[PDB]
């Protein structure tokens, strides 16, 4: 649902103490919309993309 | 194939060493944003790249404006950034009938 | 002892230039000749500040 | 620049070189024949294209 509270536990060593979120909902529409996101790299591997 | 995710936990496919063509993955495609930060949106399938790294998710429409680097909404500040130093693309489809 | 000759406000120069062609995925690149100039100064100030 | 007014047949000549710009003229010694000597280096800055 809309805002969900989330928790969790962190050990000292990565920071310490509660890791908090809330997850929000935008609710299914008439139809589904999907999203990409696209990253190309010219240098990173070889050029055969 | 499969539920799309959401923008956080988005689905990414490496791409490196293989043919891919766009014009046999958008002639499927009912696209209603199609923009490229930092980078030009025509020529994405032309050229030759190293590697494309594509994570695919579910977004609407409605929260379109979220996307760019340089918003300040929940998207860029937890949910998914782009690369700054790469070149970026946005594309927000919707299923054909 | 001399005061005809001053100083700039700053040193400056370039650290990245090349050319970008209207497809824009594709880098053209630019080089510089025997002192010569690249056409990046000719967008370039002065003075970088 | 001066010269005289004739109704015989001459050349001029355009070039850029890296200590400048080359202008050559025959109407100051070759008026009767006609090949290209300089007369003129103009202080360029850079290549003209
Ligand atoms: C256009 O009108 C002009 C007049 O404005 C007219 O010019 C005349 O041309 C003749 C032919 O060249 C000239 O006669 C010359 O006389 C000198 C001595 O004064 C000679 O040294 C010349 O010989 C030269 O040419 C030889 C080849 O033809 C070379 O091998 C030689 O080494 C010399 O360089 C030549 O006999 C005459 O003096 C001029 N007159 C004037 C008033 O300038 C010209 O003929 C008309 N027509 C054309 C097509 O230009």
């Amino acid at each position: 649902e809309d805002g969900d509270y989330y928790r969790k536990q962190l050990s000292p060593l990565e920071g310490g103490g509660w890791l908090v979120a809330s997850g929000s909902t935008v609710a299914m529409t008439e139809q589904l919309q999907m999203g990409f996101g696209i990253t190309v790299q010219y240098g990173t591997d070889t050029n055969s993309v | 194939s499969g539920t799309p995710p959401q923008v956080y936990n988005f689905k990414r496919l490496v791409f490196t060493n293989c043919n891919y063509n766009l014009t046999k993955l958008l002639s499927l495609f009912s696209v209603n944003d199609f923009t490229c930060s930092q980078i030009s949106p025509a020529a994405i399938a032309s050229n030759c790249y190293s590697s494309l790294i594509l994570d695919y998710f579910s977004y609407p429409l409605s929260m379109k404006s979220d996307l760019s680097v340089s918003s300040a909404g929940p998207i860029s500040q937890f949910n998914y950034k782009q690369s700054f130093s790469n070149p970026t693309c946005l594309i927000l489809a919707t299923v054909p009938h | 002892n001399l005061t005809t000759i001053t100083k700039p406000l700053k040193y400056s120069y370039i650290n990245k230039c090349s050319r970008l062609l209207s497809d824009d995925r594709t880098e053209v690149p630019q080089l510089v000749n025997a002192n010569q100039y690249s056409p990046c100064v000719s967008i370039v100030p002065s003075t970088v500040w | 620049y001066n010269i005289t007014e004739d109704e015989i047949l001459e050349w001029f000549g355009i070039t850029q070189t890296a200590q400048g710009v080359h202008l050559f003229s025959s109407r100051y010694v070759d008026l009767y024949g006609g090949n290209m000597f300089q007369f003129a280096t103009l202080p360029v800055y850079d290549t003209i294209k």
